[PDB]
């Protein structure tokens, strides 16, 4: 009081010093049930993969996919992410995904990389230098390699030019290395552009078959498809907290409400555009929001010239959230530091709602 | 298996009165016993709605579709710009079991028709992008509102059992949202789909315009009455 009045002495009366408000305790987030998972079991646990120059292409959109669980798996030899790190990949997302899967040798595992050149990198699969996405490779010697030789797999060896990024060519035309034309039969200057892999169970690391899947992403102006799932902590009521219900954020205290939302609304507001009720995306029940309590504080003093003990009034605040004497609850708020009597005298220092205080103690 | 017909589908282009039909929920916000003024694309009151008794028609900003259906002859809708494989085409079909929505570069015949004894209105379907299946939509009045804003296709619907003889009833009935599609297309024209036996249909079509309405919400959150704010001066 002395500081607000900027004086060393105070006369009798009531003065307004500062304000008061409840502080939020913790945070909660609510999101609907996680379902419609993207089916990667048929991709990364597929029995058979295609050739390197005939790589299988899969389009991914309109589902939910979690990349943390895939990243945590130790069954993948190479997990190289270029555009983004695997940790933060679960947050950001794209409007479509392309998965290119094939099988190569273990010595060619680094051919599939931005700014990389080679036989496979120029004749079978090509990536842009600015490619964004991830590459996952894993040995499949016990599965893809055969004791009789995995000659089913094929690779492109001969081509006049290179391959454009994200281009697949399965043409089997007889390559013409020289100038001599060939009538569909390879000659001195003609060779088959395609050669079969020679995998065996015992061939060594580098010659072992390796399944490689490359995930690429694109962000066309279409609405966003699959993103990482969102966690949902449980809800707590009757406590001043801040909430993020499905993108609707705000502070307050949450209670049970008897309003009846018609089956397609999400939340309600009363007037002047202030939200009052919400519907939790999981339990599908109507809640109620009430702002956390606040109000000004005032000090009642008989004057520095007489005493030095004072009483304190919190305006419009229930006597349940106070933070050493008797406490009185009045229609004007809550009062601490003064004693309530049954008499009735002439009013000295107005307080309100028909009551007032005076000095005798206060 | 699509063959053009000999007789012309020259349905009469009659006109009739819109009255106070075509009011839908602008959003998903609950309000109780309050008057709220909102500006959006609506069908103006007492407008001139066209009556057909199936040419390509423009889409404009939105479309209001209504049908006094008897025995479910209408079956679907076709949306697009060039109506061929050059541009993405939206196809909506409602057969007995479910409803199918596809976004593909279909090659439609000049006189599409569903056939009865599934789909034979398109020669081929290539480069498909979006697919969707859901529950069937359907002496009944079927009202639909189609809107397309920023790569979002909004479909609102309402069914009403009516017994009046000829014209649209003098009453109020709001349209509740039905489906939203997150697909980016720039539709400009549309069509109707009929499943007719090889061996003459009536509906009503109107267009939407931007304007402001005053809406009344009762205690339970249902729209019960509306006022057009650009009409006779009493409304203003
Ligand atoms: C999300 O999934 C949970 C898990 O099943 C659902 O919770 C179940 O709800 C039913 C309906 O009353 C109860 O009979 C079960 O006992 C609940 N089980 C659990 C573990 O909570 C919940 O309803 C789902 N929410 C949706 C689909 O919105
Ligand atoms: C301050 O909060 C308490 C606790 O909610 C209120 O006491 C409630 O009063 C209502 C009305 O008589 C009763 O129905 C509840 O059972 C009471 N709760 C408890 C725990 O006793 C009190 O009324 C509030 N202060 C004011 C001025 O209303
Ligand atoms: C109505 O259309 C639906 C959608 O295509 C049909 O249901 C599918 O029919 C095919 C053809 O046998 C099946 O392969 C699908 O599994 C069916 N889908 C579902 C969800 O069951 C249905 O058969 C059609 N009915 C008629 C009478 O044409
Ligand atoms: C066939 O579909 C593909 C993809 O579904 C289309 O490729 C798109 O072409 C546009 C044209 O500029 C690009 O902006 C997009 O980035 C491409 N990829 C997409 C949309 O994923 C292709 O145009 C389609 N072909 C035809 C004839 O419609
Ligand atoms: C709005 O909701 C209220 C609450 O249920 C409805 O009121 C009930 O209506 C039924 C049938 O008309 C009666 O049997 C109940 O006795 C009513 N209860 C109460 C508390 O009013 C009301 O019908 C709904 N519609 C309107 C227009 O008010
Ligand atoms: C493949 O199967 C293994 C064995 O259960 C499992 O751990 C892994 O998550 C599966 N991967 C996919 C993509 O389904
Ligand atoms: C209160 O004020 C009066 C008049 O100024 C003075 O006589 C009296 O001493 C004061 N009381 C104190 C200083 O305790
Ligand atoms: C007097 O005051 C006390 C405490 O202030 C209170 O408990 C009591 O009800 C009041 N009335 C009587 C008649 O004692
Ligand atoms: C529609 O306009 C025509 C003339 O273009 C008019 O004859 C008819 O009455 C109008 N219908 C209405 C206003 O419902
Ligand atoms: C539709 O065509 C217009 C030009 O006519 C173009 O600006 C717009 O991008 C097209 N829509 C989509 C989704 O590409």
């Amino acid at each position: 009081t002395k500081c607000t009045l900027k004086s060393f002495t105070v006369e009798k009366g009531i003065y307004q010093t500062s304000n008061f408000r409840v502080q939020p305790t913790e945070s909660i987030v609510r999101f609907p049930n996680i379902t419609n998972l993207c089916p990667f079991g048929e991709v990364f646990n597929a029995t058979r993969f295609a050739s390197v120059y005939a790589w299988n292409r899969k389009r991914i959109s309109n589902c939910v996919a979690d990349y943390s669980v895939l990243y945590n798996s130790a069954s993948f030899s190479t997990f190289k992410c270029y555009g983004v790190s695997p940790t933060k990949l679960n947050d950001l997302c794209f409007t479509n995904v392309y998965a290119d899967s094939f099988v190569i040798r273990g010595d060619e595992v680094r051919q599939i990389a931005p700014g990389q050149t080679g036989k496979i990198a120029d004749y079978n699969y090509k990536l842009p230098d600015d490619f964004t996405g991830c590459v996952i490779a894993w040995n499949s010697n016990n599965l893809d390699s055969k004791v009789g030789g995995n000659y089913n797999y094929r690779y492109r060896l001969f081509r006049k030019s290179n391959l454009k990024p994200f281009e697949r060519d399965i043409s089997t035309e007889i390559y013409q290395a020289g100038s001599k034309p060939c009538n569909g039969v390879e000659g001195f200057n003609c060779y088959f552009p395609l050669q079969s892999y020679g995998f065996q169970p015992t061939n060594g690391v580098g010659y072992q078959p390796y399944r490689v899947v490359v995930l690429s992403f694109e962000l066309l102006h279409a609405p966003a498809t699959v993103c990482g799932p969102k966690k949902s902590t449980n809800l707590v009521k009757n406590k001043c907290v801040n909430f993020n219900f499905n993108g609707l954020t705000g502070t307050g205290v949450l209670t049970e409400s008897n309003k009846k939302f018609l089956p397609f609304q999400q939340f309600g507001r009363d007037i002047a555009d202030t939200t009052d009720a919400v519907r939790d995306p999981q339990t599908l029940e109507i809640l109620d929001i009430t702002p956390c309590s606040f109000g000004g504080v005032s000090v009642i003093t008989p004057g520095t010239n007489t005493s030095n003990q004072v009483a304190v009034l919190y305006q419009g605040v229930n006597c349940t959230e106070v933070p050493g004497s008797n406490v009185f609850q009045t229609r004007a708020g809550c009062l601490i530091g003064a004693e309530h009597v049954n008499n009735s005298y002439e009013c000295d220092i107005p307080i309100g709602a028909g009551i007032c205080a005076s000095y005798q103690s206060i | 298996q699509c063959v053009n017909l000999r007789t012309r589908t020259q349905l009469p282009p009659a006109y009739t009165n819109s009255f106070t039909r075509g009011v839908y929920y602008p959003d998903k916000v609950f309000r109780s016993s309050v008057l709220h003024s909102t500006q959006d694309l609506f069908l103006p009151f007492f407008s001139n709605v066209t009556w057909f008794h199936n040419p390509v028609l423009p889409f404009n900003d939105g479309v209001y579709f209504a049908s006094t259906e008897k025995s479910n002859i209408i079956r679907g809708w076709i949306f697009g710009t060039t109506l061929d494989s050059k541009t993405q085409s939206l196809l909506i079909v409602n057969n007995a079991t479910n409803v199918v929505i596809k976004v593909c570069e279909f090659q439609f015949c000049n006189d599409p028709f569903l056939d009865v004894y599934e789909s034979g209105v398109y020669s081929s379907a290539n480069n498909c992008t979006f697919e969707y299946v859901s529950q069937p939509f359907l002496k009944n009045l079927r009202e639909f509102v189609f809107k397309n804003i920023d790569g979002y296709f909004k479909i609102y619907s309402k069914h009403t059992p009516i017994n009046l003889v000829r014209d649209l009833p003098q009453g109020f009935s709001a349209l509740e949202p039905l489906v939203d599609l997150p697909i980016g297309i720039n539709i400009t024209r549309f069509q109707t789909l009929l499943a007719l036996h090889r061996s003459a249909a009536a509906y009503y079509v109107g267009y939407l315009q931007p304007r402001t309405f005053l809406l009344k919400y009762n205690e339970n959150g249902t729209i019960t009455d509306a006022v057009d704010c650009a009409l006779d001066p009493l409304s203003e």
